[PDB]
């Protein structure tokens, strides 16, 4: 439907600036933090996101779509979380990098843990 | 071939001091990266905006170390480097 | 100008493009048991922004709004942590520990190495 | 926080092997997954997807041992129903 891409489209462009501000004021090629603090902030929502769409189903589409598929999609990246990977891979810093990727993945995985938490507590 | 030339000023056998001179293009931070130039494992790095200059700490004397200078104009680009293999 | 309209726009255009791409590709292929639709858009994402990359390195002359829109908007949102997170958890949740391990190493070692066959691409066609 | 697949029914042939079958009218299933292991011993877990039809069948278990199938019932990729679980013995 139309509705559809339109419900995306705004999200993931709202999350896309939002992570873009947050890599500006937080982000060198050292230890990147903007998009960390994104992919996380994003890793800890989408797991409240996804409690809230279980647990009331009947929402309707638009929802979901522009919350978890839009925005949280927009906001998050594995694209430049790569990038900033191999960059530190090319850079030599091999430790540095498995920091990075055990953050990020750990991390994100973790914040969508207490994010369901958060509203499976919050809702008892 | 960016931060150009680079050299290599200081003593101590547990210190460093690099320093080079980047004008045009324009560079929003520099890493420096350092380590035995064998053992990729042992390499460490730190960050240096648009000044022109470096100290490196905590060396292992008399021992051959491989500097790098990567000038990074935008977060993830980055234009071609410079290393220097430079004993303690 | 890093601070501009133009600027908001390109990452808008290009980050609404890959989600709607990342969202297609999600309908089209991808399963609670394994989430091929996430991981084509992560993989393809992590082989584009290698390309991307090595080709931003090698004219950083070119404007602003190319690299905002090409990388920070269209591979932002063409890929996702967030989904990916989610999904493994998911099968973390149902028990699968072996499935979730591979979805998670696939993603991560296949965005990773597609990068790198992304940059060597463009590595190699501009000898 | 409510019930799904309603109605689950498991017949067990065989040591090694199992048939599942429910009866899911109202609400909407896009697909079921069905997840099945020694109790608790989380590694051994596998899965296998079923669509929006009604009956399943498990094959390759080690006889003698406490499994524990479970079926999820999904509405639209990651959203699910709450699941219906089955411990038993082969
Ligand atoms: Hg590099
Ligand atoms: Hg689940």
């Amino acid at each position: 439907a139309p509705l559809n891409f339109i419900a995306i489209g705004i999200g993931a462009t709202l999350g896309a600036w939002l992570r873009w501000v947050l890599g500006l004021k937080l982000n060198g090629a050292g230890w990147p933090w903007g998009t960390l603090t994104a992919n996380l902030v994003g890793g800890y929502l989408i797991g409240v996101m996804v409690a809230l769409i279980a647990s009331h189903p009947e929402w309707p589409a638009w929802i979901r779509l522009a919350a978890v598929t839009g925005f949280l999609g927009g906001l998050t990246t594995f694209s430049t979380f790569s990038a900033e990977t191999v960059d530190m891979l090319c850079r030599g810093v091999y430790a540095t990098a498995a920091a990075y990727a055990g953050a990020s993945l750990a991390g994100s995985l973790a914040m969508t843990g207490l994010g369901l938490a958060t509203v499976r507590l919050l809702l008892r | 071939s960016v931060p150009t030339k680079l050299e290599v000023v200081a003593a101590t056998p547990t210190s460093l001091l690099i320093s080079w001179d980047a004008p045009a293009v324009t560079v929003d931070h520099y890493v420096i990266t350092y380590g035995e130039t064998g053992a990729y494992w042992s390499y460490q790095e730190f960050t240096v905006p648009g000044s022109k200059t470096a100290t490196i700490s905590g060396l292992k004397p008399g021992v051959d170390y491989t500097i790098t200078v990567y000038a990074y104009w935008e977060h993830m680009y980055h234009y071609s480097p410079i290393s220097i293999n430079y004993r303690t």
